[PDB]
């Protein structure tokens, strides 16, 4: 009918579009999320070795009193 | 322009299809990292909670030693529809890591400070008595 | 196991020793202990769903924890105690927050003091409906954050704060703030989306304008014919500002009635909606 | 016809999600970079604390 | 170097001292030295994937662990141990996490005894098959979630619960979870999405009810058909509560085939669209 | 509890002791107090939200504490003293920053050197406008990120170095940097996804090359039409080339007007292309 | 403040007291201050990006550290000069890491040994190209990992194995490891989606059997046609299967060139798809 045909065009088009752009934040998402990712791989690297290292402090002084 | 139109946005359809799929792949990373730090995150609250208590120990002993074109078309919805149902799975398994996380957050940025202090009291307590 | 027996324990040792007891020290070890004992009791009262008693029962540790000079590990079991009559039946939840607070602050602590802060401002608004305090909290606390360059978080806060003052009829001062928010959200392009609502709520709040303001705010804003998001911000905007200043009270709620549709609108754009559509039947019948 | 008049709205509500998606993470990054500066800084007067705590041992023990 | 010449010699050390070898201190030196050889011995059986006599050698260290009066750390060991046993070869796994636990839980540790609780109900549930074992957990655990304000733990493990309740034959009790967790999420504007599978999963539970229970929890979920989202909820739903109201085992089974289509159905609601499938025929000729 | 009092009295006390006062021992605590007392001023200043003399303070307990002996600690403070100034109203930012970065690295702490470093070469430029040192700073912080693992970060930096070099007319310097950042993408096929819009900057950076190494940079380029991502990148590209080729700034005008369509160009593209747009025009009428 | 000056202190404090210098007690301060001093030296010499030296330096720290009875720290230094290395231009990259390795894993460290296990694999795969001993540790590792309850990393080292293990030869060893990813992988519906991909690579590869190993294993699959994730995996898999067992190679060749459409291959599924072209030419001409 025409009408009908180029008006289901403009919305299709209105949609693709919005779509695009949605697709674009997952690309800067997993450029983000891995990016800090490695920001906390060190972490638990600095976490539970200060755990040794308080560990052996206060291992040091209660064997300092006894 | 009508066809090149009608079949141009169905090629979008299509392809909305790997837009909204390479997201999962991408989130799939995000979320199997999430989870795999969810759980590193508790071995190291572990440290927190761990440094925590020697501390208070530590203190005491130097306390003590101190002193059919649109039927298509209409189909690739209905399949980015099934999609949009996935994109919503992984928001709600990201949201939940997230809020679970920052709240756990909290809990290590105050135990790790009311670790800090004292390390400073004993610190500075402890390097007079030095040699 | 019993907490009705450590209770009682608990402060039959806290208290300052003499005769024999003091001896030659005596105090911080004590008052420790007793610190140790009402946690624990406030521990079971947690799983025994009385939380009252919990919550009561930290605040006892809390306050004997100062007692010993410990401000830190005090105000977070102040805290405890916060968490325990907020999900309990009796207040003092308000009490226990600014309790911590006041310590976090003064102990130059704002990084956690306004973790706690927008907390404040959060039960203070959906239990007390004290919205005059919140929006004082939101703020502060969203300076505090702005502080530490914690961008982010301070724009939660921020929102916060203009979303609860258009509410409050503060409509000016709420679009100087998605104006300021809106300024400093820019030069990040993973907010660039974003700043698009930002621009609909502030040209949406008005402080009974007679004039452009919204009109020339929607100038301001950049869009493109072929935007996507912008569709959903300004586009409607322009078709609402027309509706108003030709007092047509039958464009403005039809175009609305459209825009429910690829945008549902929240609770909030529902009221601020309602508030604009009566003020033009209010300029048509005068 | 109407699917794709139609659809379209359902899509930008997930573009909505992940506005918010980007943002929660990006809030995340903060938290965690203001931890990583006071976490790690912590540990280390942790060593300081280790090394006091290890002449203290060769001295009174 | 040999894990099995380490066992000895820990063995050989973690027996209480007596008589003149007890001195003036026993102290715990020695049985905590015991658990540091148990420990290092339980890690190289970890390395030639021995796994059994990892998770008993952990057994070993965090028990007398327990000995020595540190019941942290030796709770965490318990954990190493079920860490051990769960991907191992003999069983165990429930025990030492139950010994883990009781440890927790006692310490005044809430925070990780629901993280454990709910490994704990996990493994209960795939493997020992032991669901009214495995939600009592999943529901303590949640309450304990709850208990620590953190809504999204609380909630994944209430889906959890009710989830399973369903097949149990609890369908009543699985709305009135579904009903709950429900409403604590319109409250948060980013669970909107999900609070629809919710709607339909309680709408679908039934406790052999014949009236509105659903036809009326369908009409309190706001919807506008062009949403989709909502699509893939209510709409069948809808549809299945016409097909029960005139026992037509023919009309259900059919919309359960064609919405099988747009949104795929999990082996949860195969189960369920079965039973309720089976109310129908046997209500028919009867 | 005065503020320019206790900056007094930490006056008093941080100085070598003599006389009397000295007595037996020495005073390396004497140093440590006034620095305590100076960040108990710091606190009030940045209460009263006068920033700017609770910057001048921690400058102030920063530099006493390096008289002390106590690198780590003090250049915590020049850091606390750094955000103080950045969020406050005059400079010293960039000073605080610098003295805060020696220490880091020369004690041995580059993973946080770099961390500060970034915030730096990014104050340089936002404020002072000093991209010449601004990017020599990204660069030798990606540089440190690259010796860390980490990765990511490091292409966060390196990123900022290109893109504001060909803002600088170093065209080529940029196409190397995404060339390298490029390579050290694809190893990781997490990356392959972001590993696009660097070979589309790198094609239209162009040092004013008479041969085609945009024409073969996109050629480098694997992609496949079916694809989306890339569609996003060379698809746009070989377009521009053929109308740049062609010496037509009319299908690259109209080409750049198209692809703002699919995709939302920002500020640097825009900047970039109408400087293409010009070398067009340029070489129609050189 | 010369590199070249403390390494030589160092070596002059780092050996075992001799005559009246030694006495009663040893060096094992000595040896600390001589590990300290390297570690300075390691540190100038990464600023100076000299990092051979600043590696071979960590790697005299370490050791001396080992003979001060400190294994953990040790190794962390051993890490230190492994990140040196690799960034560098020497090699010892994959002694310091296996040097790391025995210390994590004898200490009771599989965590992070894993984590270093799997960068071990990496560096010997994209760096010495020593495809079998890379597959040997990317196995080894993701024992540990799935012994962790940390199934997810646990499979991304499998993936790597079974991937690089249909490249070498290995294709019913990858088909195995592929069936083993899968069943443990639908526990989790997170992965669900993903699950697909196992089936297709694990029904393309064939260790040149003659049977219908991959028309079962495509059956053992679940699909239906209203879906269109699952489009991307067994719908080609049949075409191809078809072509196969009909030894028509443009057929096979026609329909990867028709899927290369709608989901765009990469480098392992066009040398895979080419060995089975191969066959299938290899069949014809036979």
């Amino acid at each position: 009918a025409l009408s009908e045909i180029e008006t289901r065009h403009s919305e299709i088009i209105k949609l693709e579009n919005s779509i695009r752009e949605l697709h674009d934040m997952f690309m800067d998402m997993a450029m983000l999320v891995e990016s800090q990712g490695e920001m906390i791989d060190r972490i638990e690297y600095n976490v539970e070795h200060a755990v040794d290292y308080v560990e052996r402090a206060v291992s040091d002084t209660k064997k300092a009193v006894k | 322009r009508a066809d090149q139109l009608a079949d141009e946005s169905l090629e979008s359809t299509r392809r909305m299809l790997q837009l909204v799929e390479e997201s999962k792949d991408a989130g799939i990373r995000t979320l199997v990292m999430l989870d795999e730090q969810g759980e590193q995150l508790d071995r190291v609250e572990e440290g927190m909670n761990h440094i925590n208590q020697d501390m208070k120990e530590a203190e005491k002993n130097l306390k003590d030693l101190g002193k059919a074109r649109e039927n298509e078309m209409d189909e690739n919805l209905e399949q980015v529809s099934g999609i949009i149902g996935n994109l919503r799975h992984m928001a709600l398994d990201m949201g939940n890591e997230i809020d679970t996380q920052n709240r756990q957050i909290d809990r290590i940025m105050e135990k790790a400070d009311s670790n800090k202090t004292r390390i400073d009291e004993a610190n500075q307590r402890a390097t007079k008595m030095l040699g | 196991a019993e907490a009705m027996a450590l209770l009682a324990e608990a402060e039959r040792k806290v208290k300052n020793s003499q005769s024999f007891f003091s001896g030659l020290f005596g105090g911080s070890s004590k008052i420790e202990e007793a610190c140790e004992i009402y946690a624990r009791a406030a521990n079971m009262f947690k799983m025994a769903k009385n939380w009252s008693a919990a919550g009561n029962a930290f605040c006892q540790a809390a306050q004997l924890h100062l007692q010993l000079q410990s401000k830190h590990d005090a105000a977070t079991c102040f805290v405890d105690a916060g968490n325990a009559f907020k999900k309990a039946d009796p207040q003092e939840a308000i009490n226990c927050l600014m309790r911590a607070i006041e310590i976090y602050t003064d102990m130059g602590r704002f990084t956690i003091a306004a973790k706690h802060h927008i907390s404040i401002a959060e039960i203070y608004e959906t239990e007390l409906v004290d919205v005059e305090k919140a929006i004082a909290h939101y703020e502060q606390s969203a300076d505090y954050y702005k502080g530490e360059e914690s961008n982010s978080s301070a724009n939660k806060c921020l929102l916060k704060v203009a979303g609860y003052a258009a509410q409050l009829e503060q409509y000016q001062k709420a679009i100087d703030i998605y104006e300021q928010v809106g300024t400093s959200a820019m030069d990040s392009p993973l907010l660039k989306y974003s700043a698009k609502d930002y621009f609909f709520k502030a040209a949406l709040c008005h402080f009974c304008i007679d004039m452009l303001n919204a009109k020339l705010a929607v100038q301001k804003y950049e869009e493109l014919f072929p935007a996507f998001s912008d569709s959903r911000e300004c586009k409607l905007m322009k078709k609402l500002l027309e509706a108003h200043e030709e007092q047509n009270v039958d464009s403005y709620t039809e175009s609305v009635k459209e825009y429910d549709s690829i945008s549902r609108l929240d609770q909030w754009l529902t009221t601020m909606l309602l508030r604009i559509k009566k003020t033009i039947q209010g300029d048509e019948e005068d | 016809n109407r699917r794709l008049q139609q659809t379209q709205a359902q899509v930008d509500e997930v573009v909505d999600i992940m506005r918010v998606n980007v943002d929660k993470v990006l809030e995340r990054d903060q938290k965690l970079s203001e931890l990583d500066d006071r976490a790690d800084a912590l540990q280390a007067g942790a060593s300081q604390f280790e090394t006091s705590a290890a002449k203290l041992k060769r001295k009174y023990w």
